[PDB]
């Protein structure tokens, strides 16, 4: 069975990169404003500067993850003011100087999809939100950069200096890679512009919709807002005590005796603080996971031509496209699928004088009355000829060999 | 997470910032790369009298790629570099006594643990 | 060291020793003072067995990415890019450093471009002519076909060329001659 058609497809694919940083003060979360409290915590040895430690390591490895991601162009490339192409309209996805903040369409829709007092009380108890490092202007801007360089100079310029080409052959070099011949794109180019537009347009009305697309993007930041009401819920309780006030309890009790019940306190607001602590470290190494896996799916579907099956979408793989959305990236892969289809019957090999011809870099096919010579992932059919095939032994050994003859062009040439 | 007063001492060249309020640091016009972080795109680094100024760090040097849709460029000299990558395979073997690290040589403090069931094992 | 450390700290009880407080306490009295310094080292020893099973984990994370670099890097050619460095990989060769390893990777990069004038085909007779592999360009005056990663100019022949139609859809084909090799010889 040989396709005829194709079918150039665009899909979309979410990864986050990191997630929101955060730091708890020991001290301040489980006493508050009190002494008495502080030298009881003391007199336990040295529980809060280990978590204090852990909650900053977790809060520089979120800044890293977000560098190793983008940050990986040494330039900032800029797109020239002529737009030509060939016929594709990268309007949609190529930064609007109009907005002051610079960001696409498609950014400003995954912007405004996602949804990010409850802040207040964590701030009045200790809790705090350290601010990213890189703004999410400046992040659309390596996005940008990215984009420029992919679609002016190729693969390029991800391994030396960019070096400029026109599209068209861009886009032919990389039909080339994955078995089909550049005359297909000259010959169809007009088509191939058109069914790319709308595979574009498509896109922006699947996020626009009433659609979750989002969640795997949202899931993060719901867990994250999550965790931090049980850990402000567990500081009211009695655990044992007569009231979960530390400030009731200094304010009817002498110390000798304020002391048991300042103790059971203590012993639960800190064990309610380490539970938290050993979720973060979890989430944290599932976070860097899941970045390292972005960081080398953007270096290699973005930055050259994949050749792993699924990697880079279904299909095979010509280009992809990165933006930025808030907590991670997306990748928008643009595919080849063979669409319709026919029936021929083959065979291995042609018998031509005894001697067994084997195709070049093709198959052999017939319509039921003549036989011709095609490439394997599309249908342009071809005279046999002798500077077309190759010959090896004789036609006794091959199980399926059958009959005909080589035009063997070089003879009438002589004539 | 202070606005800038309600800090307790001023000085000389105070400096608002998105990520709180910097004290004893110039600010300048400039965009260099990031020394030392800060936040929210703030980078501060020690330089030429001297003294620590703060900036927002610059993400590289901006060039246009001369494209056009009848131009190409072609290499014609090569360079054979190499580079070397760092990754760590192992860590360092421990092992603990349990019934030695809480109690030690002690008698009646090891009677006295036995009653937690199977935490040392 | 830190875990050496939890051994001095009291944790609510008289005194941090052990041998201290039952040398000058009655049993049912010091009974609770042990029982509390049991309790605060038992927690001071799970903290660091958990701290160990997480960091296990994330070192194992490195282990078999290092295992993968060493089958792909060096007992062969890699094409994933910017996997085995920077640029087009060639090989690497493995050196051993104290718990890890250390990749040299040689690779290659393109140092000196030059600009040029190019085409997406040429067109003969009425045949459009497509190079088989490489790409047309041009000084200004004439045309030659030339590989991708290296300038060497090289005439265009038919046995260096192939055809597929005509040059009507073709959207920026330029005129120009081709050598057909054969004629001269025949002659
Ligand atoms: C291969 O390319 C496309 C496949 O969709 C076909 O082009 C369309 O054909 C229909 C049928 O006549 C027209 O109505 C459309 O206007 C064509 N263009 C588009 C963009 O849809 C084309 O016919 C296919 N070729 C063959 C031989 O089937
Ligand atoms: C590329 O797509 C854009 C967006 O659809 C096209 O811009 C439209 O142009 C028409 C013509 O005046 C306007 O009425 C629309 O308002 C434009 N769209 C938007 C979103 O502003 C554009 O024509 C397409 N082609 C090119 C070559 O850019
Ligand atoms: C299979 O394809 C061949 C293509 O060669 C068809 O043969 C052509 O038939 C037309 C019809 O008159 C002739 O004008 C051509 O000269 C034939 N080509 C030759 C002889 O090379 C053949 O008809 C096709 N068979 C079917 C069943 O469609
Ligand atoms: C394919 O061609 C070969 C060579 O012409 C055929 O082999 C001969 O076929 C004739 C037909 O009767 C036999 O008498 C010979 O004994 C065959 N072998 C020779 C000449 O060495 C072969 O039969 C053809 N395949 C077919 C017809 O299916
Ligand atoms: C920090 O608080 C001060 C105090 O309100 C804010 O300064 C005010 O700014 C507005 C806007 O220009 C002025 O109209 C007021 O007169 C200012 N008040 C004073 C006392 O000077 C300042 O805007 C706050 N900073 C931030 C980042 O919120
Ligand atoms: C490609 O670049 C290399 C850079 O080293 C050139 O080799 C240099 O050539 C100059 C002039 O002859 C010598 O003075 C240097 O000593 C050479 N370098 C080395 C490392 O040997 C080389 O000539 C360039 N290629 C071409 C075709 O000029
Ligand atoms: C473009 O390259 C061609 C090929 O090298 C140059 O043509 C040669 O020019 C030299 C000096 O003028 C002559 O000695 C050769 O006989 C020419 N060869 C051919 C095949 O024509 C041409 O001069 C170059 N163009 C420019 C502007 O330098
Ligand atoms: C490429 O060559 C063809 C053939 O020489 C050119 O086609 C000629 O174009 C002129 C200009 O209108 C016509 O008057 C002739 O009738 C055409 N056919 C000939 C001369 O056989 C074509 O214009 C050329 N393309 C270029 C130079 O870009
Ligand atoms: C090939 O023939 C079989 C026989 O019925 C049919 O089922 C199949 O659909 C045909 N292939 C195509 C692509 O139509
Ligand atoms: C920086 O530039 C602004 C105008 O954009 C100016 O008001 C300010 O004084 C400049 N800062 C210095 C240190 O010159
Ligand atoms: C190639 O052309 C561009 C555009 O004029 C120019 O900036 C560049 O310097 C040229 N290349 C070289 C090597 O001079
Ligand atoms: C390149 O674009 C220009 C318009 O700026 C056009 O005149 C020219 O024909 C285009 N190149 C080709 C090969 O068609």
């Amino acid at each position: 069975a040989i396709p005829t058609n194709f079918t150039i497809s665009v899909t979309t694919e979410i990864l986050p990169v990191s997630m929101t940083k955060t730091s708890v003060d020991c001290t301040m979360y489980i006493c508050g404003d009190s002494t008495e409290c502080s030298n009881l915590l003391l007199q336990y040895g040295s529980f809060c500067t280990q978590l204090n430690r852990a909650l900053t390591g977790i809060a520089v490895e979120q800044d890293k993850n977000t560098q190793e991601v983008f940050a990986q162009v040494k330039q900032i490339y800029k797109t020239p003011p002529i737009k030509d192409f060939g016929g594709f309209n990268f309007s949609q996805i190529l930064p609007d100087p109009s907005k002051p903040s610079k960001r696409s369409f498609i950014e400003d829709l995954l912007f405004n999809k996602v949804t990010l007092d409850l802040i207040c009380a964590q701030k009045f108890n200790g809790l705090t939100v350290l601010p990213p490092l890189l703004t999410d202007e400046m992040i659309a801007q390596y996005t940008s950069a990215l984009l420029a360089g992919t679609i002016t100079s190729g693969w390029t310029f991800g391994a030396g200096a960019a070096l400029q080409i026109p599209f068209a052959m861009q886009m032919a070099y990389r039909f080339n890679g994955i078995g089909v011949t550049q005359n297909v794109l000259y010959e169809n180019q007009k088509l191939i512009a058109n069914q790319f537009n709308s595979a574009i347009g498509k896109i922006q009305d699947s996020l626009s919709s009433t659609a979750s697309a989002l969640g795997k993007l949202q899931d993060v930041v719901n867990q994250n807002a999550q965790a931090l009401n049980t850990l402000v819920k567990q500081l009211s309780s009695n655990f044992g005590a007569i009231s979960s006030v530390l400030n009731d309890i200094l304010s009817r009790l002498d110390p000798p005796e304020a002391e048991v019940q300042i103790d059971r306190l203590i012993t639960g607001r800190l064990q309610s603080l380490q539970t938290y602590v050993t979720q973060q470290l979890i989430r944290a190494a599932e976070i860097r996971a899941s970045a390292n896996l972005a960081a080398t799916k953007m270096s290699e579907c973005v930055l050259g031509q994949s050749k792993r099956v699924d990697f880079c979408g279904k299909g095979y793989h010509l280009m992809s496209f990165p933006q930025s959305a808030p907590h991670g990236v997306v990748f928008l892969h643009v595919t080849y699928v063979p669409a319709q289809e026919k029936n021929f019957t083959t065979a291995p090999a042609i018998c031509h004088d005894g001697k067994a011809h084997f195709p070049r870099e093709g198959v052999f096919v017939s319509n039921g009355t003549h036989w011709f010579v095609t490439q394997r992932n599309f249908y342009e059919p071809q005279i046999i000829t002798t500077d077309n095939t190759f010959v090896s032994g004789n036609c006794d050994v091959v199980i399926g060999i059958v009959n005909n003859t080589v035009y063997d062009p070089l003879q009438p040439e002589l004539d | 997470d202070v606005n800038c007063w309600r800090v307790y001492s001023t000085g000389s060249n105070v400096f608002q910032t998105r990520a709180g309020c910097l004290i004893g640091a110039e600010h300048v016009n400039n965009s260099y790369e990031c020394d030392i972080p800060i936040g929210a795109g703030i980078c501060a680094s020690y330089q030429t009298s001297q003294s620590i100024i703060a900036y927002t760090m610059s993400l590289g040097a901006e060039n246009s790629v001369a494209y056009s849709n009848n131009s190409i460029a072609i290499p014609t000299n090569f360079t054979i570099s190499v580079t070397t990558e760092i990754l760590p395979v192992s860590m360092t073997k421990t092992s603990v006594d349990c019934t030695m690290y809480i109690c030690g040589d002690s008698t009646e403090c090891s009677n006295l643990l036995l009653q937690y069931g199977s935490f040392c094992t």
